RNA sequence: UUCAUAGUCAGAGGUGAAAUUCUUGGAUUUAUGAAAGACGAACAACUGCGAAAGCAUUUGCCAAGGAUGUUUUCAUUAAUCAAGAACGAAAGUUGGGGGCUCGAAGACGAUCAGAUACCGUCCUAGUCUCAACCAUAAACGAUGCCGACCAGGGAUCGGCGGAUGUUGCUUAUAGGACUCCGCCGGCACCUUAGAGAAAUCAAAGUCGGUUCCGGGGGGAGUAUGGUCGCAAGGCUGAAACUUAA
C-alpha cells in the first residue's frame, strides 16, 4: 500500500511503504523511522494515506 | 492500469538509472536496490525496465551453492552421524545441475564457467 | 568390479587356501586402514599407516596415535567428548 | 634458527623459514601474551579481574 | 562452611536472574504455562512459580515466591557463603 | 531464535553474502600472493579455511594486523568455502578486496 | 514435655509389610514384621498382618522408651497400607502428620518392569 | 616392541638442575605431533595430559594410573584399555577407579 | 546397583500356591555420604518437527528446513522417472572403551503327563558409546508421488491482517496471553451429500499426469545362476506338480 509519513523529530514529510522489509532512514539526516523488526514492520512516524 | 497508477507517483525515466546504478556497483544485490530510495520510484522498475548490466545474478545461485558446500563438507568430514545433513548438501549441488539446464541455453560463458565453478568459489 | 566377483581387497593373500568367517573380517580390517584419509590438521588425502596404531599424513607430516587398524573409531571420540564436557561443567 | 646439524653427511638442518617463523611467531606470540598480561594486570590492578 | 558457599553462590539477585532465565526457556513445549523452578547451586530449590507471562512479571513472581520462607533460606544460604 | 533461547548460527549467513561477493570478487587466492596483497595493506577481510598450524596462522594474523583486516577462522579443513572459490580447493587461505559490492565485511564485523 | 517425637515409616511391598520406627538421627529402634509369628506366605500379603505389625512395633515403642508424637510417613500402595495407618491411631500414639511420599515412578525407565512396581 | 602399541616421543625442556626431563611417554588415542602435553597438578584436562586423580573430573577415562604416588603409573597400559575414575568428591581420602576388568 | 558409615533382629524374596534364591560370618528393611551407568517421570496433549527412519533434561554453540508476509528474480521457469546415487528402526556382525538396573541363551525350582513353556530366581553377549558393516520391520496413514475441483462444523499450533479493551507487565508504552473475527500451511477428529463389495472415505470422490508393480491358492518370495555383504542374509526370481479352491 502507499503511506505518507512525517518524521516527528525531523518534522519533515516523507513517503515510506507499509511493513517494509529494511530500516527506513530519514532522508533529511538519517534518523530512524520505521524499523523493520521481527516482522511486521511498524512504526514510529505519523500521518495518513497518501 | 496498474502500471499507470504507479507512473503518476514515480519519476520513471532519466532519473532512475542514475539512482539505481550506484548501489549495484558497490557489489551486486538487485533485490536490495529495490528496497531503498525513494520507494515509489523503484517499485515501477519491474513494470518498465530491461534491466541494466551487472556481474553476478547468473552466477549468484552457483556462487552461493559453492559457499555453503565448503562448510557443509567440513561437517561431512567430522562425524558421519549427521544423517539429515548429507541430503542438504546433495540438494543444492543437484539443484545447481537443474539451474544450469535453463540458464545455459540463452548464452555463452555460462556453459564454460558452470562446470568448473563447482568446488572453486 | 574390475575382474572380481565376490570381493577381495586382501583375499588373494589367502588364495583358495585358508577359509570364510575370518575372511569376512580381515578384508575389512586391513582395507579400512588402506583408505586414504584426510588429515585432521590439513585436510589433504594424505593419511597413511607408519606402524600398528601409528598414522602419518604425508603432506604436513603430522603423525598420530590411533587404533591399530583404523585412524579412528568410536572409543577415542567418546573419551575426548566426555573430557571436554567435564572441563566445561567445572569452568561454569 | 639453525641447530644446523652436521655434514659431510645425509643430515637434516632444521628448516630456515620455519625456525624464524618459529622464533618470530614465538616472539609475536610472546609480545601479545605479554601485552594481554600487561593489559590484564593493568585492568585487575585498576578495578576488576 | 565454604562448601555451603561454593555451591550456594551468590545472593537474592542471582535467584531472580535464575528465575528470569527459566521463564524465557519454558515456552518450548505447547505454550501454557505453569512451571518454573530453579534448582540451586548445591541442593535446594530457590523457588517454584505461577506464571503467564513475561520478563517483568516473572522477575516479580521470582521476587514474590522469594517471599519470607524461601527468601530467608537464600539469606541463610548467602550468609553461610561467608 | 528468541534473544535468550532456542537455536541460532545466523552469523553463517556471512558465507551466503561472501559467495555472492566472490561471484565478481576482487580477491586474493593462496599464501604467496595473499602475502603480496596483505603486505600491500589492501585487504579488509581474510578467511583461513584450514586448522592452520600455530606459526602459519599467526603469520597471516600479523599481516592482517599490518593491514586493516579481520580474520575469519573458517578453520575446518573440509573447505566448503571452496565451493565458492573453486572446489579443487582442498586447502584455502583467502583475502577479500573490492567485490564491486560489500556490506559482507560489515555484516561479519559484528560476531555471533 | 511432649517434644513428642517419633517418626514412623510404613514400607510397602505388595507381598508383605514391615515397619521400622527410626529417629531424626537415622538409627532404627525396632522393627516388627510378619513372620516373627507363624503365618507366612500367602499369609503375609494380608492387611491383617499390616495391623499386627503396625501394633507389635507400637506397644514397645511406646511403655519403655515412651514416644508419643510421631510423624507418619508411607510409601506407595500395599494391601496392608491403609490398615497400617489405621492401627497407628488406635496405637495411643498421637499421629503428628501424614505424608504419603512414596517414591513415584520417576524415570526408573527400563523394560524390566521396574516402572510397574511403583504407583 | 615390548607391548605392541605406540609411544609418543615428547620433549620436555624445563630447567633447574637437577631438573629432570624426557622422554618417550605412553601414547593415548588422539596424540599427534605438534600437540601439547602437560604433566602435573594444574595441567589442563585434555587428552594426553598427566595429573593426579584429585585434579581429574569424575567420569573421565584415564590410563597409566599409579598404585602408589610417584611410582609414576601402573594400571591401564596395554593397547586400547582404560581405567575409569568414578569417584572422588573432593575426596581427601580416596579416589575410586574402575579398572578395565571391572 | 555397588562401596563406606550408622543402627538393628529373624526373616527376606516371590507368587495362584510354593520353592529355587537370599539368610545368623548380623541379612533385608532404615538414615546420610561417594562413584558409576542408564534414562529422561512429573512434563508430553486428537501434540509438534525431520525427506523418511525418527526425534523429548533444562541450558549454551555451528548450521539447516518447512509457515507467513514482500511482489525481488527466473517470469511459467516446471513436474514425475526404470537405470544411477543417498539416508534408512531394532536385532545381528566386528575392534576397542565402559558395563548399573535389564537380559536371550544357559544354570535351576515349581507346574505337570512332559516344560526345553507361561511363573520365580540367577545369568552372558546385548542394551550403551566412538569407529565400521547390513538394507530389512505391521518403514503403517495397511492409503506411491505430482496437480485441479468438489460440504460444512467444533479448536489445535505457528505466523499474518487485525478488531477491541482489559489483566499485566512494565509504565512514553507495548506485546506473552487474554475478548475476538478473518487468512495461510499441517493436523486430526467430528463429520456431508456421488462413490465404494460393504466396512468405510470426505478423500479412498469427480475423470487428468506419472512411475513402479500385480497376477487363483499352495508349491514360492522358493530353486538355479548372476550381483552386493565379513557373515547373517538381501535384491533379483521359475517349473515340475497339486487342488475345485
Amino acid at each position: 500500500f502507499f503511506m505518507d509519513v512525517k518524521c516527528q523529530g525531523c518534522f519533515n514529510i516523507t513517503t515510506v511503504f507499509s511493513h517494509s522489509q529494511t530500516v527506513v532512514v530519514c532522508p533529511g539526516c538519517q534518523t530512524v523511522l520505521c524499523q523493520p523488526t521481527g516482522g511486521k514492520a511498524r512504526l514510529t512516524e505519523g500521518c495518513s494515506f497518501r | 492500469a496498474d502500471v499507470e497508477e504507479m507512473i503518476m507517483k514515480a519519476a520513471k525515466k532519466g532519473q532512475m538509472p542514475s539512482q539505481i546504478g550506484v548501489v549495484l556497483r558497490d557489489q551486486h544485490g538487485i533485490p536490495l536496490v529495490k528496497s531503498v530510495t525513494g520507494s515509489k520510484i523503484l517499485r515501477i522498475l519491474k513494470a518498465h525496465g530491461l534491466a541494466p548490466e551487472i556481474p553476478e545474478d547468473l552466477y549468484f545461485l552457483i556462487k552461493k551453492a559453492v559457499a555453503i558446500r565448503k562448510h557443509l563438507e567440513r561437517n561431512r568430514k567430522d562425524k558421519d552421524s549427521k544423517f539429515r545433513l548429507i541430503l542438504v548438501e546433495s540438494r543444492i549441488h543437484r539443484l545447481a545441475r537443474y539451474y544450469k539446464r535453463t540458464k545455459k541455453l540463452p548464452p555463452t560463458w555460462k556453459y564454460e564457467s558452470t562446470t568448473a565453478s563447482t568446488l572453486v568459489a | 568390479m574390475t575382474k572380481r566377483t565376490k570381493k577381495a581387497g586382501i583375499v588373494g593373500k589367502y588364495g583358495t587356501r585358508y577359509g570364510a568367517s575370518l575372511r569376512k573380517q580381515i578384508k575389512k580390517m586391513e582395507v579400512s586402514q588402506h583408505s586414504k584419509y584426510f588429515c585432521e590438521f590439513c585436510g589433504k588425502f594424505a593419511v597413511k599407516r607408519k606402524a600398528v596404531g601409528i598414522w602419518g599424513c604425508k603432506d604436513c607430516g603430522k603423525v598420530k596415535a590411533g587404533g591399530a587398524y583404523t585412524m579412528n573409531t568410536a572409543s577415542a571420540v567418546t573419551v575426548r567428548s566426555t573430557i571436554r564436557r567435564l572441563r566445561e561443567q567445572t569452568e561454569a | 634458527k639453525k641447530v644446523i646439524r652436521k655434514d659431510s653427511a645425509k643430515k637434516t638442518a632444521k628448516k630456515s623459514r620455519v625456525k624464524c617463523f618459529l622464533k618470530l611467531v614465538n616472539f609475536t606470540h610472546l609480545m601479545p601474551t605479554r601485552y594481554t598480561l600487561d593489559v590484564d594486570l593493568k585492568e585487575v590492578a585498576a578495578g576488576p579481574d | 562452611m565454604q562448601n555451603e558457599e561454593g555451591q550456594m553462590v551468590d545472593l537474592y539477585v542471582p535467584r531472580k536472574c535464575s528465575a528470569t532465565n527459566r521463564i524465557i526457556t519454558a515456552k518450548d513445549h505447547a505454550s501454557v504455562q505453569i512451571n518454573i523452578g530453579h534448582v540451586d547451586e548445591n541442593g535446594l530449590y530457590d523457588g517454584r512459580f505461577t506464571t503467564f507471562a513475561l520478563s517483568g512479571f516473572i522477575r516479580a513472581q521470582g521476587d514474590a515466591d522469594s517471599a519470607l520462607d524461601r527468601l530467608w533460606q537464600k539469606r541463610k544460604a548467602e550468609v553461610k557463603q561467608q | 531464535m528468541a534473544p535468550t533461547k532456542k537455536a541460532k548460527k545466523s552469523g553463517e549467513n556471512i558465507n551466503n553474502k561472501l559467495q555472492l561477493v566472490m561471484k565478481s570478487g576482487k580477491y586474493t587466492l593462496g599464501y604467496k600472493t595473499v602475502l603480496k596483497t596483505l603486505r600491500s595493506s589492501l585487504g579488509k577481510l581474510i578467511i583461513l579455511a584450514n586448522n592452520c598450524p600455530p606459526l602459519r596462522k599467526s603469520e597471516i594474523e600479523t599481516y592482517a594486523m599490518l593491514a586493516k583486516i579481520s580474520v575469519h577462522h573458517f578453520h575446518g579443513n573440509n573447505v566448503d568455502l571452496g565451493t565458492a572459490c573453486g572446489k579443487y580447493y582442498r586447502v584455502c587461505c583467502l583475502s577479500i578486496l573490492d567485490p564491486g559490492d560489500s556490506d559482507i565485511i560489515s555484516t561479519t564485523t559484528t560476531t555471533q | 514435655i511432649f517434644a513428642s517425637f517419633n517418626d514412623t515409616f510404613i514400607h510397602v511391598t505388595d507381598l508383605s509389610g514391615r515397619e521400622t520406627l527410626v529417629r531424626i538421627t537415622g538409627g532404627m529402634k525396632v522393627k516388627a514384621d510378619r513372620d516373627e509369628s507363624s503365618p507366612y506366605a500367602a499369609m503375609l500379603a494380608s492387611q491383617d498382618v499390616a495391623q499386627r505389625c503396625k501394633e507389635l512395633g507400637i506397644t514397645a515403642l511406646h511403655i519403655k522408651l515412651r514416644a508419643t508424637g510421631g510423624n507418619k510417613t508411607k510409601t506407595p500402595g500395599p494391601g496392608a497400607q491403609s490398615a497400617l495407618r489405621a492401627l497407628a491411631r488406635s496405637g495411643m500414639k498421637i499421629g503428628r502428620i501424614e505424608d504419603v511420599t512414596p517414591v513415584p515412578t520417576d524415570s526408573t525407565r527400563r523394560k524390566g518392569g521396574r516402572r510397574g512396581r511403583r504407583l | 616392541p615390548g607391548r605392541g602399541a605406540p609411544l609418543a616421543k615428547v620433549t620436555f625442556r624445563h630447567p633447574f638442575r637437577y631438573k629432570h626431563q624426557k622422554e618417550l611417554f605412553v601414547a593415548a588415542e588422539g596424540m599427534y605431533t605438534g600437540q601439547f602435553v602437560y604433566c602435573g597438578r594444574r595441567a589442563t584436562l585434555s587428552i594426553g595430559n598427566v595429573l593426579p586423580i584429585r585434579s581429574v573430573p569424575e567420569g573421565a577415562v584415564v590410563c597409566n594410573v599409579e598404585h602408589h604416588v610417584g611410582d609414576r603409573g601402573v594400571f591401564a597400559r596395554a593397547s586400547g584399555d582404560y581405567a575409569i575414575v568414578i569417584s572422588h568428591n573432593p575426596d581427601n581420602g580416596t579416589s575410586r577407579i574402575k579398572l578395565p576388568s571391572g
